[PDB]
RNA sequence: AAUCU
């Protein structure tokens, strides 16, 4: 939902900010496990899933792509962009988290605020 | 000793104990008795696993040696004699095909008929101390368990027997030679053993 | 990967239990079994001699 | 600021120097392992190239 | 009201 324009000016901070924010469970180390199991379910050897939002995530994932070709690596690829986080500086006006900034060249400039709402559903720490 | 466990085993089961014990990152010279105790599980489990093929059933049929025919299967597949890759790939392909569970330490064999793993386990000292030890670190398990004893006498899970009676007295013949030709070198007293030796060793450059 | 072995001693290994798991419950026939148990067979003779 | 002619004045023994102040109470192996580069490049050649 | 490359 868009918004008006609003001239004015304009101070921006930079700042480390979210690309992608992530599952808020897996910590990084357990999501290429997770990975590993949905792709490559023999290939992982030990690691037994020991939380139960990875056994939640993993069921999701593996009835989601049960017999897909894909291809294995470009699946990989993108459940690591799902799930694992990351980070970039980058100079900021307004709003900090990963929805508001992939449209940051859209709603902030040097002169000019352009009013915008995202879509989707929000989290709640962020409210 | 190494000497003696380099006559008696064929090469083979040297070799693969040798091979295994570079992989866990030992001295064959500071620990050498462990080597033979790895030789012993590996011709056990060879003998276990030999002289065993399967019928369209389970509960094996045994042979003098193998006919050549498509009847390949053996009932018996090993997981101890090999890298560790690949015995934890055999074991995630297992798990993941007939929905069983998976282990957290590696088991020495699969069998198809009831459909579940063994470990297998030979000890100087006699069976029901071992037995739980064996017990407490195989945890929340259905693998079964089928330990030796170098005296004569076994031991197992529901008094279960896995096979037949004509092998397991095969395989107490191997291992009472084995005793007491030990008994006549003079190193059986050197059994009593445990992993010692400080293995954080100096960096030297 | 990670490994101290020849890949082909590796290769041929994954090959047989992937026949098995894959025959017991599943896909494989006995004819194509046996003939690959074959092939695994004389790449053994081959890389071993 | 600019500096002029900042890597034909900088030398190897300097940095040798400065490594032997830094590794200063650690293992030898260590302060061997690191040693090794500087004096490496102080006993260094070029190739002249094409002609 | 934040501490992850």
């Amino acid at each position: 939902t868009f918004g008006p324009v609003h001239f004015r000016n304009q101070v921006k901070i930079r700042r480390r900010v979210d690309i992608n924010p992530g599952h808020a469970d897996l910590s990084a180390k357990e999501a290429q496990d997770v990975i590993m199991e949905v792709v490559f379910p023999n290939e992982v050897g030990a690691r037994i899933l020991t939380s139960e939002s990875q056994l939640t995530i993993t069921k999701e994932k593996k009835e989601e792509l049960q017999d897909c070709k894909i291809s294995p690596l470009m699946v990989a690829y993108m459940l690591e962009r799902e799930l694992v986080r990351k980070t970039r500086f980058l100079p900021v006006a307004g709003g900090t988290s990963s929805v508001y900034i992939e449209v940051l060249h859209l709603t902030q400039g040097t002169c000019w605020e352009q009013m915008y709402t995202p879509g989707g559903e929000v989290r709640n720490d962020d409210v | 000793m190494e000497d003696f466990v380099r006559q008696c085993f064929n090469p083979m089961i040297v070799e693969l104990a040798e091979k295994a014990m570079k992989e866990y990152g030992e001295d064959l010279k500071i620990e050498t008795n462990k080597f033979a105790a790895i030789c012993t599980h590996l011709e056990v489990c060879f003998m276990y696993s030999d002289f065993h093929f399967i019928n369209e059933q389970g509960e094996s049929i045994v042979v003098e040696l193998d006919d050549p025919n498509a009847l390949l299967k053996h009932r018996f597949e090993i997981i101890e004699g090999r890298d560790r890759t690949m015995a934890w790939t055999v074991v995630n392909s297992i798990c993941n095909t007939t929905g069983a569970e998976k282990p957290k330490f590696l088991p020495d064999l699969y069998d198809y008929k009831e459909n579940r793993f063994i470990e297998i386990g030979v000890t100087r000292r006699e069976v029901h101390i071992y037995y739980l030890e064996k017990a407490n670190k195989i945890k929340s398990e259905n693998t079964h368990i089928h330990i030796f004893s170098f005296t004569g006498e076994e031991m197992a899970t529901k008094a279960d027997y896995t096979l037949d009676e004509e092998s397991r007295a095969r395989i107490k013949t191997r291992l009472f030679t084995i005793r007491q030709e030990m008994a006549n070198r003079g190193l059986w007293d050197s059994f009593r053993q445990s992993e010692r030796g400080e293995e954080t060793i100096e960096e030297r450059f | 990967p990670v490994g101290i072995s020849s890949m082909v001693e590796a290769m041929v290994s994954r090959a047989r239990i992937d026949a098995r798991i894959d025959f017991e419950s599943g896909r494989i026939k006995k004819e194509e079994f046996a003939e690959i148990m074959k092939i695994c067979s004389t790449i053994e003779e081959l890389r071993r001699q | 600021g600019d500096n002029t002619k900042w890597n034909e004045n900088q030398n190897p023994r300097m940095f040798l120097a400065m490594i032997t102040y830094i590794t200063k109470n650690q293992p030898e192996w260590f302060r061997n392992v690191l040693s090794i580069a500087p004096i490496m490049f102080s006993n260094k050649m070029a190739r002249l190239g094409k002609g």
